[PDB]
RNA sequence: AAGGUAUGUAUCAAGCUUACAAG
């Protein structure tokens, strides 16, 4: 599995075994795993997810559209923690060190500061789950090699290559046929008029 | 004497007994209303066009598209209709005045699927590009960019009970991703060509995937193969499911499987044909849905022609 | 790009207040490495000080486990690459603008997003220490670092402020010795400073001191420690545990292992929890 | 093979494993990964690789390359465990017969007589698949009269409607007339 | 933290991104409302909707001329209403390509 | 992202044209070691459609009949737009809503090509069709214009000679 | 207003940028 998994925090990537694949077996009316959810637990993850992508679309357009006249912020909260790396004389009795953190105004009048011009290439991405088919198969060596397909013989190309072998030049039937070529009733007209 | 051969349920047969000719485009997806008045779709042509359910007359054909229309769904909870189409262009068509009032942006290539949250008003659309979006209806907002696949999405459902969203792409793969944080939960690699369509029951759990090797079936919380389906071997477009477990596939050359949830047994194997212009093979089913009644399945088809299909009252078809 | 809540700083900038009062920006300054806009803190360390501001982004110092402003080490309070030769292993990053440079640092930062806790690759080897740097970790800070700079136009004599010049005077600086990586100025003395430390003087003979007088043995060392700890250099010729001063008595064959024993126990061989005892030994039949 | 055409060895199997792991159904990995713990030792590790290689089941080609690999390396215990578990999937004629393979090589008399009534009972009760008793009758006619006349002629129920072709009766006539006693 | 730039990294306050219809109708009473749709019959309904729209449609001048009579006007009767969709041959493109062609 | 606006209206229909035929390809050919030499079924398609415009035959032999009856498909969906755009806007320049001149004189194009397909279609179907006027029907016109012109005594124009005066 | 008097390279300052981390 960590093979597979590398790194990901227990995601559902134990398809990596043979076992999973197979055909689970017949059900029929085993309500407790097949069916839904009931009411209840549907509205709680609606209530849930909404209020998630509420506050996400809040604070988005509190950042989108932020333009408009909202207070800064009570910033008397005090943050209190423990130095826990150094202190035995470090600030003789530095136990804990309490600080006041205060937000800074942004006055407004100021236009954006930082140069949001950047591009990187995109990065790696999500490590690469099993692929697990089914056994792949080879078809022959004769309907490959009817799944082939010929050249192209344009009278316009510009590509790859105008391809001019010896035969493939009417490239046709004959370029034209018109399957009796004539119907006979042309005879029952013509001799009609030259009698 | 095979494994499950006794026990499918007897569904009776479908059978045309209408057609409906006016597009001048391929009749591209359907839906119908909730409220089981009057269906709707998009084309090549350019122009969604509403239909009397009933007797099958056209309403209105409504138009705005600079292309064609891929996607046309009709809201629930609230009373427009959105459409999307190869034009990069997702609207909201209002119905209290036939007229588009959000026009949704930001999808760098052209837009295939699109499908309603049922409870919640957001809306994801599912493109070429390689992403998905959740678009906020009521701000026309980006949500989230669903950005994990690698080629086109080909489509999109979504449900309320978890995992929310299902988009299954041009990469062969399914994934099943979260709503809330927009990483991906699962993804599900089968199928050696691409899935085309996913559908959901809508009674329990278990939804199932559409591609040209294997339609295959599946079961919502992590995503466990419960079974693949038979050989319906053409590379497949739709996927709809009743509510009494039957289950129709349709295909790019004109043929449309019927089957049944339970056991997923083939059950009628109807080809349909074309209408006088159109040549031999130019059959191919793009949208097929059932009414809210469930009894009527009408397909929108490559031939320029919606298809509705009916039950048939016999009991003498009887399984093998 | 980057938010935060509380910065690493290390404890010489804090300054000697428990009780100290700081500020806040939103999108600050940016990164002097990787021009990412964190969120800039400023605070007063002491009465006598400048507000020395914050650096380098947290990114940046979760990197190195380096504090926020002044660039040195959060365990110990040195220098960058005196650390990573003391650990003998440099957790490479580039140097160019984009070449790998905010490619790694963006896919550092994305798989730094759980943790947020410990350095991403310094945590394996930050155990094996207290050898070699512990000797110099300069606790008890001088708080010159929070002095505030130099002034001008005391430089030039003009400087009209009188005694209200906050910045300092008479400090003229020298023009002889004042990134990231290397190379360092002052680092090169501070290794050639911990090269060439005080020892005893190496008496004119050809290696006779194989026996050394090492004690202090007290209740820690017991006779197989010191011997187990002998028998990773070689092999002995005579042990003795005499404890009446709590002492122990070893020697090698052809003296080269003990050798190292006499590099490793210069007032230096730390076992057990102690500053062992050590002075030299006959080797003169006395 | 860039990272195994040179000495890093580890390298290239610490990338083997994630290669067969993350591409399962590619043939080529599983054969070029034991292949080179070949040219290693052969230590359960190669064994360990062969066993996952076989619990994805593969078809013929891979299977009997590994019974050739424990048959290689000599294992009487070894490719009997193994190869149970082979003829579950494959029941195929040509393999049946080569479950029959303890006889031509370690004659294992009582039960390679056992791996002989595993061939008869299973599928082709009445139809036999024309195939399995030809090769059946060539061992119990290396082997002597013990009970050869009754699976040929006197087990005789299971025809395909002449019980042979006309290409093997008259050689079964003279299959079974001079290789025994021969009285008089 | 830091995402795309229409969240903070961006000050570029576009037009079409502007608050318009900026609150939503849900559908009323008199509508398809999900309330009035929880429990209606659909199928009952749609047969006798479609069982009631189906019931709707329920001498001695010219004797020297040659041509005496042809006799049929079209030779049945004009009235099609087919359709082909094959686009050169359908009657649309026959009626536009004798209208402004000539 | 940039909208599809008037200028690039047909440079956006043939990329998602040649978008959505690719990832047809891309899943409907089967198992084989190449796809399309990487590019050659599209080849096919826009010589498809070019024997469309110009109204030769396009029967490329050897072909496989599913990738064959996809262009068939495909080049049938783009000459229902490329049609269906020439009778809107030659409408609309009738009656005068647009002025553009790149859509006056691409739709005097776009209507040649109309007019000469349809021309040779009829062209062709009066051969097979035998001549649309009867041996009796035609007979009669021959017989009426020999009674008018013996009526008028309409001596008959001679060959002009070589030295003809006027 | 654009749609025409091309753009693409190689050396040479002010414009703008922090006035910082520092034995
Ligand atoms: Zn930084
Ligand atoms: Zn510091
Ligand atoms: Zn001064």
């Amino acid at each position: 599995d960590a093979i597979a998994r590398q790194g990901q925090s227990k995601d559902k990537v134990i398809y990596s075994k043979y076992t999973d694949l197979v055909p689970k077996e017949v059900m029929n009316a085993d309500d407790p795993d097949l069916q839904r959810p009931d009411e209840e637990a549907i509205k709680e993850i609606t209530e849930k997810t909404r209020v998630a992508l509420e506050k996400s679309v809040s604070q988005k357009v509190a950042a989108a559209m932020p333009v408009r006249a909202a207070d800064k912020l009570a910033p008397a909260q005090y943050i209190r923690y423990t130095p826990s790396q150094q202190g035995v004389a470090f600030n003789s009795g530095a136990k804990q060190r309490v600080i006041r953190m205060v937000e800074m105004q942004k006055d407004p009048m100021e236009p954006p500061r930082f140069k949001i011009n950047k591009k990187i290439p995109r990065g790696p991405p999500s490590p690469p789950a099993p692929v697990m088919h089914s056994p792949s198969r080879k078809m022959t060596v004769k309907e490959q090699q009817e799944w082939k397909i010929p050249p192209c013989i344009s009278n316009w190309k510009n590509a790859k290559g105008y391809t001019i072998p010896l035969d493939k030049r009417l490239a046709a039937d004959g370029r034209g046929l018109q399957t009796v070529h004539i119907n006979e009733n042309f005879a029952k007209l013509a001799e009609a008029l030259y009698i | 004497k095979a494994p499950t051969m006794p026990k499918p349920q007897w569904h009776p047969p479908w059978k045309l007994y209408r057609v409906i000719s006016g597009h001048l485009g391929w009749v591209r997806c359907i839906a119908v209303e909730p409220g089981n008045q009057w269906f709707v779709t998009g084309s090549a042509d350019r122009t969604i066009k509403i239909w009397d359910l009933a007797s099958g007359k056209l309403k209105l054909s409504l138009t705005g598209h600079i292309s064609t229309v891929r996607g046309v769904i009709v809201s629930t909870r609230s009373p427009y209709l959105f459409s999307c189409g190869e034009d990069k262009q997702v609207k909201c068509w209002d119905l209290e005045y036939n007229k588009v009032i959000r026009h949704y942006h930001g999808h760098l290539s052209a837009v295939y699927g699109l499908d309603l949250h049922p409870t919640i008003d957001v809306l994801v659309t599912c493109s070429r590009d390689s992403t998905a979006r959740i678009w906020d209806v009521r701000t026309k907002a980006s949500v989230h960019t669903l950005s994990g696949h690698t080629n086109a999405v080909a489509t999109v459902r979504c449900q309320a009970a978890e995992p929310q969203i299902i988009t299954g792409s041009h990469d062969t793969t399914i994934r099943l991703w979260d709503l809330v944080a927009g990483k991906t939960r699962v993804t599900l690699t089968n199928h050696k060509k691409s899935v085309r369509a996913v559908v959901l029951h809508p009674r329990h759990y278990t939804f199932a995937s559409g591609s040209p090797d294997n339609i295959k079936q599946w079961k919502f919380p992590d995503g466990s193969f419960i079974q693949n389906l038979s050989g319906h071997n053409a590379i497949i477009n739709t996927l709809t499911v009743n509510s009494d477990g039957v289950l129709v596939s349709g295909a790019d050359n004109g043929t449309m499987h019927l089957w049944d949830w339970r056991t997923g047994y083939n059950f009628q194997r109807v080809h349909a044909a074309v209408q006088p212009g159109s040549l031999d093979s130019e059959s191919g089913i793009f949208a097929c849905a059932f009414d809210q009644s469930e009894s009527r399945l009408l397909t929108a088809e490559a031939d320029k022609t919606i298809k509705v299909y009916r039950e048939d009252d016999t009991a003498t078809e009887e399984t093998h | 790009w980057e938010d935060a809540d509380f910065p690493i700083l290390c404890q010489t900038c804090l300054g000697e207040n428990p009780y100290i009062r700081m500020t806040k920006e939103k999108y600050g300054k940016e990164c002097k490495i990787c021009a990412r806009p964190f969120t800039v803190f400023r605070w007063c360390p002491g009465v006598r000080m400048r507000f020395k501001k914050t650096e380098v982004c947290q990114t940046c110092s979760k990197l190195k486990n380096v504090c926020q402003t002044c660039l040195l080490d959060l365990e110990y309070g040195l220098p960058i690459q005196v650390r990573d030769a003391g650990l003998s292993f440099k957790d490479d990053m580039p140097k160019s603008d984009v070449n790998k440079e905010y490619y790694t640092q963006n896919m550092e930062r994305e798989i730094s997003n759980s943790d947020g806790t410990r350095p991403v690759g310094m945590l394996g080897k930050a155990t094996s220490t207290s050898d070699m740097l512990l000797k110099l970790a300069r606790t008890t800070p001088y708080y010159k670092r929070n002095r505030p700079h130099i002034c001008s136009f005391w430089v030039k004599g003009e400087c009209k402020r009188g005694e209200e010049c906050p910045y300092r005077h008479e400090k003229p600086t020298d023009p002889d010795d004042p990134r990231y990586y290397g190379i360092n100025d002052p680092v090169a003395d501070k290794l050639l400073k911990r090269a060439s430390t005080m020892p005893r003087l190496d008496p004119p003979e050809d290696k006779t001191i194989t026996t050394l007088y090492v004690g202090g043995l007290g209740d820690t060392i017991t006779e197989t420690d010191l011997r187990n700890h002998f028998y990773q250099f070689g092999e002995i010729r005579t042990i003795t545990v005499v404890q009446r001063q709590q002492c122990a008595f070893i020697q090698f064959a052809t003296r080269q292992a003990a050798e190292v024993a006499a590099e490793k126990s210069f007032n230096k061989l730390i076992v057990n929890g102690r500053r062992l005892n050590v002075k030299w030994g006959r080797s003169q039949a006395a | 093979e860039m990272e195994m055409k040179n000495r890093q060895v580890n390298h290239a199997r610490n990338i083997w494993d994630r290669a067969i792991t993350t591409l399962p159904r590619v043939n080529q990995f599983w054969y070029k990964y034991t292949y080179m713990e070949e040219m290693l030792g052969n230590v359960a590790g190669a064994r360990q690789v062969f066993e996952r290689w076989m619990e994805w089941q593969p078809e013929e080609q891979a299977w009997h390359s590994y019974i050739n690999f424990e048959l290689r390396y000599k294992e009487v215990d070894r490719a009997r465990t193994i190869y149970e578990r082979f003829v579950l999937v494959h029941p195929d004629v040509k393999n049946w017969i080569k479950y029959a393979r303890f006889e031509e090589k370690h004659a294992y008399f009582a039960h390679a007589r056992k791996v002989y009534e595993r061939a008869v009972e299973f599928f082709g009760d009445e139809h036999m698949d024309e195939h399995l008793y030809v090769a059946f009758a060539k061992f119990e006619e290396n082997q002597k009269e013990f009970e050869r006349v009754r699976v040929i002629y006197k087990y005789a129920l299971d025809r395909i409607s002449k019980q042979d072709a006309q290409e093997l009766f008259k050689n079964y006539t003279i299959f079974e007339k001079k290789f025994g006693d021969r009285r008089g | 933290k830091g995402e795309g730039d229409l969240s903070q990294l961006s000050k570029q306050y576009s037009s079409r991104d502007l608050p318009s219809h900026t609150k939503i109708k849900y559908r009323q009473t008199t509508q398809d409302a999900p309330e009035e749709v929880r429990n209606r019959d659909f199928r009952r309904e749609l047969e006798e909707r479609e069982r009631a729209a189906a019931r709707e449609k329920n001498r001695r001048w010219d004797d020297d001329v040659v041509f005496k009579n042809c006799a049929k006007g079209v030779d049945d009767q004009k009235k099609d209403k087919r359709f082909v969709n094959d686009t050169l041959r359908s009657e649309f493109h026959k009626k536009f390509m004798e209208k402004y062609i000539k | 992202a940039k909208t599809v606006t008037k200028q690039r209206v047909e440079s956006h229909f043939d990329l998602e044209l040649r978008a959505a035929v690719m990832h047809d390809i891309l899943d409907m050919m089967p198992e084989g070691i190449k796809q399309n030499k990487a590019r050659t079924i599209l080849q096919h398609l826009s010589e498809a459609w070019r024997c469309w415009k110009a109204n030769i035959p396009w029967k490329v032999p050897g072909l496989p009949t599913p990738i064959e009856n996809m262009i068939l498909r495909y080049v049938k969906a783009k000459a229902d737009w490329w049609t269906n755009t020439a009778h809107y806007n030659r409408e609309r320049i009738r009656r005068g809503a647009t002025v553009d001149k790149t859509v006056c004189k691409k739709n005097l194009g776009r209507l040649t090509r109309l007019y000469l397909k349809a021309e040779q279609e009829r062209q062709h179907n009066y051969l097979k069709d035998g001549p649309y006027i009867t041996a009796e029907e035609a007979v009669a016109v021959y017989t009426t214009t020999v009674h008018w012109l013996e009526s008028r005594r309409f001596s008959p124009i001679p060959f002009p000679p070589l030295s003809y005066k006027h």
